[PDB]
RNA sequence: CACGGACCAAGGAGUCUAACGUCUAUGCGAGUGUUUGGGUGUAAAACCCAUACGCGUAAUGAAAGUGAACGUAGGUUGGGGCCUCGCAAGAGGUGCACAAUCGACCGAUCCUGAGGAUGGAUUUGAGUAAGAGCAUAGCUGUUGGGACCCGAAAG
RNA sequence: ACCAUCUAGUAGCUGGUUCCUGCCGAAGUUUCCCUAGGAUAGCAGAAGCUCGUAUCAGUUUUAU
């Protein structure tokens, strides 16, 4: 049972990874390769009114 | 350091998350049963021994009898209002005593006491 | 327990905004430093250092810069 | 006798590609030296102190020279002043970058330095001590 | 036996080498 | 300078109001870093097992 | 009453 | 505010956005720059003739 | 020579853990590690954090103790590179890291008396000479755990 | 004498140790603690500073 199940990750490294993942969404090119049908949406990143 | 049967007793803290959740639930239950009052008693401001740490100021068990007397109340009555009282802690610093008295006075002003009935 | 603070690191303890304005009393005890040691020479600006122990050579640089040392009790 | 760097950073790969192209199409020894230094590992790429950069700039006639660092530029509190000159490094630390900006200098990337000096003219290469670490 | 004889031969070889 | 992205209404009609880019998308993209971080984070939810 | 652990 | 910018530092304690190591992600444009092109020798035909 | 082999299906042998170490990769950088804990949550997930603490940021001696700039941090021989002249050879200035030599400074050193005092003979500590570290991932070597697997006269 | 645990006991040991291809590629040996059990060199690599130069050679010749 004492096998290493969890892995320690630096807070700064995790923040960098999250920032990179967020940035990749606005490229509009990686999204198509990711397997999302974003060909029909008007623009990327998509912003919707606060009423949503 | 593996000359013993340590393999028989290998405590792995898999429970961390569940224990934290249980502690939070216990705190919520205490709040439900102690809603009007704070979950923790008002602790005094004290200076640390072990000169390596004397520069640090940290909380303590409870105010001394002299501090309670100077605060305008009594030790027996102070406990019912949640004020921690220490009967063995002696006062040896005027600066700390004044700060404790001011803290007790502020606490007395911030508290509102419902009728006994 | 006798942590040593270099004279070069001494200026780092002062806040950055206040350091520029100066370029003052420094509580080295609150910073976790017990003894003060010198390694170079600080700029010729008066400085007041509160510490329990100070090196003679560090005191030489402190006096050359016009600073003073305060001893606790 | 090195083929490609062991790093997996895409931006580092692009920088290596650009520097190899420049060195092959210009035969300038500066580009070859920069490319060779790029392949150096992290342990073989010690950081360069900002105080070291200031010392190099204080050298005879080095004030006009532009300093190029293949490693990481680290701030140094030993000096409260820094000569106003352009500094180029692979990545700039927050403290070092802030000090350079306050001192009137500049912090440009390796690609910007190559664009400004395709042949390495007016450049200067500094590397941190190697035997110091262990 | 088979394995026993092989072990005996190995022990004899070891003794001869070391003695 | 930061390009501005128009805000779309609930009916798919672009609104006149626009907002500047939060500058988060300008951060460097590092697929290797993200993959390495994910490889470790995905094991956080792992549950211990043993015969 | 005491300072809570971690920022709020 | 959640990630910060050059006007609001981070909104977090002791954190900052990652710093780019390369100012441009399009290597092609750099090679096409006038400054580089003016200091680059002419290139071959990309296919060596099968001589002998 | 010998150990095993009548044949077939399944099972079956360098796996895990704690410490130390080189190398490689990522993060921050004279700082670094959030997750012992608190806040929070779509509830073992994910996102943040006060104060302390592990390491380094400086060492030395059996010890109280002391504690690293005369110099542009030191002169020379060089030394990846840079600048000037040179349409090339080549000549000059600059000198990164780095190797050598002669120097400076910190602990102690054996005396030297200006009362523990000035300098030197010099030894020595991986010491300083503008810091180079801390966190995570991978291959990898050693030690203890059953430790590549079955098996030995037994208390 | 037998039954179950410490015990999956104890090694100087008998037996075995699983998919493919390419490249490089040994020693079978010196020294030294006065040894049965290896401590150190060399043969093979790995990383960097230089150097691609006039650094060398299981080779031959001439002056002493």
């Amino acid at each position: 049972t004492w096998r290493k199940w969890n892995v320690k990750v630096n807070h700064n490294e995790k923040r960098y990874a999250t920032a990179s993942a967020i940035a990749a969404t606005a490229v509009a090119s990686l999204v198509l390769a990711r397997g999302h049908r974003v060909e029909k949406i008007p623009e990327i990143p998509l912003v919707v009114s606060t009423d949503l | 350091h593996f000359r013993k049967h340590w393999q028989e007793r290998v405590k792995v803290h898999f429970d961390q998350a569940g224990k934290k959740v249980s502690r939070r639930n216990a705190r919520a239950t205490r709040a439900a049963k102690i809603a009007p009052r704070p979950l923790d008693l008002l602790r005094p401001v004290v200076r640390a021994p072990t000169v390596k740490y004397n520069r640090k100021v940290r909380a303590g068990r409870g105010f001394t009898l002299a501090e309670v007397k100077a605060a305008g109340l009594t030790a027996a009555y102070a406990r019912t209002i949640g004020i921690a009282v220490d009967h063995r802690r002696q006062n040896r610093n005027q600066e700390i005593f004044d700060a404790n008295v001011q803290r007790l006075k502020e606490y007395q002003s911030k508290i509102i006491v419902f009728p006994r009935n | 327990w006798k942590p040593v603070l270099n004279l070069d690191k001494l200026w780092t303890l002062i806040p950055e905004d206040k350091r520029d304005q100066y370029l003052p009393v420094i509580d080295t005890l609150a910073a976790g430093y017990g003894k003060i040691l010198g390694k170079g020479r600080i700029p010729n600006v008066p400085v007041i250092v509160k510490a329990r122990f100070v090196s003679k050579l560090a005191e030489e640089k402190i006096r050359a810069a016009g600073g003073v040392v305060e001893l606790i009790a | 006798h090195r083929t490609a760097p062991k790093s997996d950073n895409v931006y580092l790969k692009l920088l290596v590609k650009l520097y190899t192209f420049l060195a092959r199409r210009t035969d300038a020894p500066f580009n070859k030296v920069v490319l060779k230094a790029l392949f150096l590992s992290k342990i073989n790429r010690p950081p360069v102190s900002v105080s070291r950069i200031a010392r190099a700039l204080k050298q005879e006639g080095a004030a006009n020279k532009t300093v190029v660092v293949v490693g990481t530029v680290t701030d140094d509190a030993r000096i409260f002043e820094f000569p106003k000159t352009t500094v180029a490094a692979l990545r700039f630390t927050a403290g070092a970058r802030a000090k350079i900006v306050k001192a009137g200098g500049e912090c440009i990337t390796l690609d910007q330095l190559a664009v400004r000096a395709p042949k390495g003219q007016n450049t200067l290469i500094l590397r941190g001590p190697r035997n110091s670490r262990e | 036996d088979g394995v026993m004889k092989n072990e005996q031969r190995a022990l004899r070889r070891i003794a001869k080498k070391h003695h | 300078s930061r390009p501005q992205v128009t805000v779309h209404s609930l009916t798919g009609e672009a609104t006149a109001n626009a907002l500047p880019l939060p500058a988060v998308f300008s951060a460097p993209i590092r697929p290797d870093i993200v993959h390495t971080v994910f490889t470790s984070v995905n094991k956080n939810k792992r549950q211990a097992y043993a015969v | 009453l005491q300072t809570p652990a971690g920022g709020k | 505010q959640v990630w910060g910018s050059e006007t609001v530092a981070s909104s977090k304690v002791g954190y900052t956005l990652p710093s780019h190591i390369i100012s441009t992600s399009d290597v092609t444009r750099i090679i096409n720059s006038s400054e580089i092109q003016s200091a680059i020798r002419p290139a071959g035909q990309a296919t060596q003739k099968r001589t002998h």
